[PDB]
């Protein structure tokens, strides 16, 4: 996260990071003990990955740490069905043991379509990570987050090159500055209802970051919300 | 009745017979007395922080 703050131990308890062949590659949100939501480019290669929730600080202990590995992979349906597009950006990771949920490692709220969207369209949300807070920089050690506007849908367009599709939305300040970045990924943004934080994206892409005129792509959550029910139902 | 206010909901709200109001909550969640809002009915509920930094207020 660029242009962001210390979270403070606690504040983001559905925060997770994940570690596998490169460590801190990308984040996570606790969907369940059993389940976790991220983002699919961060996980195609299927490879070996670990999951750490009741994470602070990569480089030291908290005590509050919890470990899991992860058994089975489900990326979106149709990630990549169109080579290089992140639509459908969103992947769902199943954990080998249960989560102990405790003060540090606690659940995402996730709503309906409906109202998902309705709280993303508050136009203020959260979020977080351990990916690069500099230009060229290095993963976080202390986890990072910011609140970012979110962004009409034509000044979006007008922003890039690139194709914004309706299940992806534009967050950023117009003067840039403040952004979510590389190794960020599959981390949440989180639109807060009155003490209770909602799931209203996955952190997914942009051009470098916190570029003035450019702004982050996220994965549009309700257009996946019930997808993400579907596939992490407890038994 | 949703329309102003989510129709006094604290989560969610949904319109029934007779411009009725109906709340609901999220997972982890139970209707509070008043109908309206929303309260734990689980020690750890999702979207909610509670380490709150040790104790370092009022409390
Ligand atoms: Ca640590």
């Amino acid at each position: 996260v660029v242009g962001g703050e210390d979270a403070k131990p606690g504040q983001f308890p559905w925060q997770v990071v994940l570690n596998g062949k490169v460590d801190a590659f990308c984040g996570g949100s606790i969907v369940n003990e059993k389940w976790i939501v991220t983002a699919a480019h961060c996980v195609e290669t299927g490879v070996k990955i670990t999951v750490v929730a009741g994470e602070h600080n990569i480089e030291e202990t908290e005590h509050t740490e919890q470990k899991r590995n992860v058994i089975r992979i489900i990326p979106h349906h149709n990630f990549n069905a169109a080579i290089n597009t992140y639509n459908h950006d969103i992947a769902l990771l199943e954990l080998d043991e249960p989560l102990v949920l405790n003060s540090y490692v606690t659940p995402i709220c996730i709503a309906d379509k409906e109202y998902t969207n309705i709280f993303l369209k508050f136009g203020s949300g959260y979020v977080s990570g351990w990916g690069r807070v500099f230009h060229k920089g290095r993963a976080a050690l202390v986890l990072q987050y910011l609140r970012v506007p979110l962004v009409d849908r034509a000044t979006c367009l007008r922003s890039t090159k690139f194709t914004i599709t309706n299940n992806m939305f534009c967050a950023g300040f117009h003067e840039g500055g403040r952004d979510s970045c590389q190794g960020d990924s599959g981390g949440p943004h989180v639109t807060e209802v009155e003490g209770t934080s909602f799931l209203t994206g996955i952190i997914s892409w942009g051009e470098e970051c916190a570029m003035k005129g450019k702004y982050g792509i996220y994965t549009k959550v309700s257009r996946y919300v019930n997808w993400i029910k579907e596939k992490t139902k407890l038994t | 009745t949703c329309n102003i206010k989510n129709g006094r909901c604290e989560q969610f709200c949904k319109n029934s017979a007779d411009n009725k109001v109906v709340c609901s909550c999220t997972e982890g969640y139970r209707l509070a007395e008043n109908q309206k809002s929303c309260e734990p009915a689980v020690p750890f509920p999702c979207g909610r922080v509670s380490v709150s930094q040790t104790s370092k207020l009022t409390r």
